[PDB]
DNA sequence: GGGGTGGTCGCTGTTCAATACATGCACAGGATGTATATATCTGACACGTGCCTGGAGACTAGGGAGTAATCCCCTTGGCGGTTAAAACGCGGGGGACAGCGCGTACGTGCGTTTAAGCGGTGCTAGAGCTGTCTACGACCAATTGAGCGGCCTCGGCACCGGGATTCTCCAGGGCGGCCGCGTATAGGGTCCAGCCC
DNA sequence: GGGCTGGACCCTATACGCGGCCGCCCTGGAGAATCCCGGTGCCGAGGCCGCTCAATTGGTCGTAGACAGCTCTAGCACCGCTTAAACGCACGTACGCGCTGTCCCCCGCGTTTTAACCGCCAAGGGGATTACTCCCTAGTCTCCAGGCACGTGTCAGATATATACATCCTGTGCATGTATTGAACAGCGACCACCCC
């Protein structure tokens, strides 16, 4: 019979993995396309420095990581372990966003 | 050693016979007071209650499975 | 017959540039006038803070058996100290990552 | 030339990795759409200010300094891209 | 060549060589340290400017810098920064 | 590889008013992270100098320190009655902190609450609490020091209540265990496998996470005695 | 038997009353005494303007009201109606305090 | 002159009124001591900043402007007191 | 000999003081030089925001059957509006109170 | 003898009599409105100053004020404040 | 007591290139809060002028607004074939908003997705959805306007989704009810006790909470027919 | 000698004990993933060099701030009645919370598809740097009217007492479902009549 | 002639329906609270009045930046290829959540304590204002050395592969509590023998 880890073991090992490392988790080129779409919704024919897109990606990933930390705390406060949109909304509303 | 848990369960349910039968928590308290290690035998008590329900010796008032309250059979 | 030119950093015993700090204060539109001791005090404070962070980051790098300080080591140094974390609470360190921290309820029994 | 649906490029595994770095063990299925919305709002807010700085400078290229100023104004100071 | 772009890199490196003689620093870490120095400079200078404006003073002095440091930096960090600044100012005054 | 700290005068007799100096030689370069402590008998040590030159808060200007690198000195100018005590240098430039042998000089609000004496038979375990008050609890590490008349003062280890971080002297790994309680602002030290050698007075001491900061305030000490 | 409202009716009436009103809710003299007590630890011989104490009181009451609003949100998130110290701690930590 | 134990002057009914204005319906008995601690921390921070401003001005009287500056620098701007 | 004085606020069609705003800009350490149109633009923006807030506060006062605008009316006007609440999100208004708001789960039935 | 203290009260009152002729205002509300005007002035001036510093310009112009307004005021507030400022500057230029 | 709008020219005939002026009078002083709209046959009205002088976004400089107080005017300078439409003034300085009678001229990305036409019988009720996209939903009010072929345009009421606050014309209280759903960015209008008189086209319109802002973007219009 | 009763033996039924089965807990072994170790090789850090521009040195000029005097405001302090609020206690309702049970949503794994990343090349849009010249802003002196402090006064509103309406809680009357007993029914036992052995 | 069986009848057993009782909902009544309205006084808004100082008019000097021209960097496009990541599907477990029951913790409402509030007076500390005056700092010209850009080389480490340990999951073996079946003992029935009339 093939080996199979019980649910949550691979999740915890992924948590330990990604909390140890520092690289960006979102794909560079799709994030760049998203940035360019949003920008052309404000001013057409904009150009972007590579370092400008890199700074945007760093800021976005840091913001999302902190928001997921707050969401996890809210979920644990509800005595759950699964994060839910209601937890995200609570975290954002308490943050004043 | 003592008797099987079924005997103690029947004694506990017959101990006071409230208008609605004894609840799972109350019967566990009764077993503990009479003297039983409820802590390591919760599965034994639950399976005993399920057995007594299946034999028809006990009837279940509100809940299902081990939930709810249990009172003695019609006779 | 001008005397040999010293520097205000050397006079104060500092490594950070007192003259550059004074220029930045003058051109920064902070006040009409700047006192002589103000750039010296500010350079001393900046040097102290830099020394503290670099010391902690170097200790972290040595603990990681690295000889070169990296943004991960700066992040570890800053976040593992309560006062520095309070000072830089709203600051994002690029390539710094996060502190390893798992909530106790999530760990297996 | 145009771009219409690129937020879907923030894939479910990417959001999962972000949550894992955030310490999240178990993730509901609606987290992905919720996070895409949140990220889009954040990006819109930052990029609007960056483009405003770019337009003031009369530049047609958005620069890392423009992004840094936008973030600093929004209270999210970013170290490592100045200069 | 290009227009000179002044940065704190050499001073940060001298401080590093004082505190940990044998270790080096990467370019990204040096950039982060430059950002740190600029941010703290801006904070302290802005707070001193606010103090001078509040007190109807036209000159930012070491007193303004000291008060700004006490306001911005927490606790023991503030106390040690004040001690360093005071020692530097007295040494400078004594030539 | 531990930095041994060598106090040259092991005892000194001096008259009143006259100047006294105490010399300290470090085994290795400690890079100016030296402190000086005054301990009157049966009382906890009070800090005098930190960063090898800086007066501790409330210390009179009579005391002064100098030196850097490996060689340090302490100086007392106006000898007064209360100056009779034992003076210990403490280096904290490297991870195992080391105290000096101690110079016995004889001449012609932050509160740390610590438990009373303990009598315990060998092999049993003891838990000394540390209730801290008067300051923000998480910002300062709590350091533990063991004092024996035969071996002097030894740094055991510390707890950082901000993140529960720990560091221990290798001599006390396993023997000592430190825990904190943010809710009650209390730190506990656990000793395992007690031995007659463990009969000593244990001091809890407060130290900021700043590297030049030293052990500033001390608990009254728990006198553990092993039968 | 005398009249007696059921639990929560007078609570709702008080909520409506105090959300309609605007006066300060903490007693003036003991709040002033507490302010002077705290200030005594930083500098001796201090005097306080009446308007300075009033500004401190408005700021403290506003801060507490906002914290209680966030605490109520956390309690409702946990499907409770009773606010608890863990609710206050969660609200404060998510605020970044 | 010496005031010693005045945090208890923030009475339980006062805390209940503050909660009622905050929209709180039911209040655990442990809320009151936690609230007193939080209030004490907030007051300590604000008063420390205000006293720093007062000392810089070389005054012995803490002023409403000092309090307003402290509140602003802590990100809690207050209108109506001479700001 | 000299033309009769005509104020800059009058030339711009503004109630707020252009000259006072210009002097505050010059003495505020904001820049070395201040353009002629800068205080006019800033006074126009300040007047617009003041008029908007006073208009909403007067409407709220009328709804309460009160003739004089009070801090309660100012708070109601600001908090009942997305954009003004966003602009003044971190501002506390003395004697302003709070908006009436009870969570639905707290209501009976 | 007292010292003259400047306030925006008379201008706020003129604007109030334009928007609601029959409505008055209390002293506390006028103080709050003065605080508001000072706060917004400080925000716009500081943002314009930072813009000028970023662009190596020594002069704060109405263009810097416009950009600062766009940065600080959200959406329709920014749009209408820009319209009012542009109208005022256009009138002033010809008057 | 509702302010009456009086458009003096009911119908105007003009050739290309020449100029047309349309004027409006008010019963009470609306204080410059007047707007002008252009409505093509069977098309939603588009805004032209707001605050009685400002051109709406994307509107050419051919259209000019004038006046304040009670007298207002609209001017078109270079007529085109497209200018054949009906023009309405709208006042929004007082709670009951009022449209003008209308003037017919004959010449020789914010999205508000409104539902399709509905057939209904008397006594029953209909619920009319408004799906809005392309902007921050909560920052703008949704205004509802009823257009009969006999009574012209009538303002029903608005909902402000940020706090769900609502205001209704007294002519439509009870008859109309407004609700909003933030998660779907949708606003619903429910008509109760339908009557053949209720046979009209209902338009949803976005309007900012700013007082000088006007109803700027309009839905395509849902006709409701009662037998 | 016959009949009845009691005793003994055999068979059946019941109870007890033994055995087998279902349930759960603990330990061991295998799989695997992270970790630990060199080897390698590419490039990023670090050091040398030269040039130039910005910081240091010396002087002028004046004004910002420190320091002393004086006034009077506004903060502190003690005092004594008046309630309003705080405090304490008690009965009880409802809400927190613990235990359980079920369904399905999410985690893990695997095969297929997709597109990201790299690297390499070509092109041009625009960043950015320099030089001119000038429109516009800083700075100073004379003028005056707008704004600030003072005084007053009077009308909006806070307070209050008396009805009004609405809301909130409990009690009384109409209604539904379940259980015990009563009524009707069916099955089994019984007694007489007929048939077979 | 007798016993067995079938038919008719009576006695007992069983199944379903109805009235009484426990639980539930709807409507009315009482009282408390929130409002609302008219009267009343009182103090803060807001209007007038005079002075003064800062805003305006006017003029001079210069320089910040608008603009135009040129360079050359890097951002954008494109294309092929490799392969890792995303996706879609299967399947199973554990987690969310809904239900039930218990207990005790706040809530509401009285009575008692207290200390806050407010009006009052009295004292003096220090804030604020003004004046003098001198120490420090801006502005300026000259000179050289500290720092920045260019260039170059080489060692720390990123990447790769091979092995090691720690952990994770599950299979199996043992323990134990329970259920079933078989055997043993005892009780009852039947048959034979003995005693009594």
């Amino acid at each position: 019979k093939p080996h199979r880890y019980r649910p949550g073991t691979v999740a915890l090992r992924e948590i330990r993995r990604y909390q140890k490392s520092t690289e960006l988790l979102i794909r560079k080129l799709p994030f760049q396309r998203l940035v360019r779409e949003i920008a052309q919704d404000f001013k057409t024919d904009l150009r972007f420095q590579s370092s400008a897109v890199m700074a945007l990606q760093e800021a976005c990933e840091a913001y999302l990581v902190g928001l997921f930390e707050d969401t996890n705390l809210c979920a644990i406060h509800a005595k759950r372990v699964t994060i839910m949109p209601k937890d995200i909304q609570l975290a954002r509303r308490i943050r004043g966003e | 050693s003592g008797p099987p848990v079924s005997e103690l369960i029947t004694k506990a349910v017959a101990a006071s016979k409230e208008r609605s039968g004894v609840s799972l928590a109350a019967l566990k308290k009764a077993l503990a007071a009479a003297g039983y290690d409820v802590e390591k035998n919760n599965s034994r008590i639950k399976l005993g209650l399920k057995s007594l329900v299946s034999k028809g010796t006990l009837v279940q008032t509100k809940g299902t499975g081990a939930s709810g309250s249990f009172k003695l059979n019609k006779k | 017959a001008r005397a040999k030119a010293k520097t205000r950093s050397s006079r104060a015993g500092l490594q950070f540039p007192v003259g550059r700090v004074h220029r930045l204060l003058r051109k920064g539109n902070y006040s009409e006038r700047v006192g002589a001791g103000a750039p010296v005090y500010l350079a001393a404070v900046l040097e102290y803070l830099t020394a503290e962070i670099l010391e902690l980051a170097g200790n972290a790098a040595r603990d990681n058996k690295k000889t070169r300080i990296i943004p991960r080591h700066l992040q570890l140094a800053i976040r593992n100290d309560e006062e520095l974390n309070k000072l830089l609470g709203r600051v994002t360190i690029a390539q710094g990552g996060v502190l390893p921290n798992i909530q106790a309820v999530l760990l297996p029994k | 030339k145009v771009l219409r649906d690129n937020i879907q490029g923030i894939t479910k595994p990417a959001i999962r990795r972000l949550a894992r770095r955030g310490g999240v063990k178990r993730i509901s299925g609606l987290i992905y759409e919720e996070t895409r919305g949140v990220l889009k709002v954040f990006l819109e807010n930052v990029i609007r200010d960056a483009v405003t700085y770019t337009e003031h400078a009369k530049r047609k290229t958005v620069t890392a300094m423009d992004v840094v100023y936008a973030l600093k104004r929004q209270g999210r100071t970013l170290y490592g891209f100045g200069g | 060549k290009r227009s000179r772009k002044e940065s704190y890199s050499i001073y940060v490196y001298k401080v590093l060589k004082q505190v940990h003689p044998d270790t080096g620093i990467s370019s990204k870490a040096m950039g982060i340290m430059n950002s740190f120095v600029n941010d703290i400079f801006e904070r302290i200078a802005g707070e001193a400017s606010r103090l001078a404006h509040y007190n109807k003073r036209s000159t930012i002095t070491s007193r303004e810098i000291q008060t700004a440091v006490r306001l911005l930096l927490p606790g023991e960090l503030a106390k040690h920064a004040v001690s360093e600044g005071t020692k530097a100012v007295t040494k400078y005054t004594s030539a | 590889m531990d930095i041994k700290m060598t106090q040259s005068p092991s005892s000194m007799h001096a008259s009143l008013g006259e100047r006294v100096t105490i010399t300290c030689k470090a085994s290795q370069d400690i890079r100016s992270y030296l402190s000086w402590y005054q301990q009157k008998p049966w009382k906890s040590p009070k800090t005098l100098i930190y960063y090898a030159t800086s007066l501790a808060d409330g210390v009179p200007s009579r005391f002064s320190g100098s030196g850097s690198g490996q060689d340090f000195s302490l100086t007392i100018n106006n000898l007064e009655s209360d100056d009779t005590a034992t003076y210990y240098c403490l280096q904290h430039g490297e991870s195992p902190y080391t105290f000096g042998s101690g110079t016995k000089l004889e001449i012609k609000e932050v509160q740390l609450q610590q438990s009373g004496p303990e009598l315990v038979e060998p092999g049993t375990s003891v838990k000394m609490p540390c209730k801290a008050s008067g300051y923000t609890f998480t910002s300062y590490t709590i350091q533990w020091v063991k004092q024996t008349p035969r071996q002097g003062l030894e740094w055991i280890g510390y707890i950082y209540p901000y993140n529960a971080g720990t560091k221990y002297n290798e001599k006390f790994k396993g023997k000592a265990t430190l825990t904190s309680d943010k809710s009650s602002s209390t730190v506990y030290m656990e000793l395992s496998s007690l031995t007659s050698e463990d009969s000593a007075v244990y001091y809890c001491a407060r130290k900021s996470s700043r590297l030049r900061s030293t052990l500033d305030y001390w608990g009254q000490g728990t006198s553990v005695t092993v039968s």
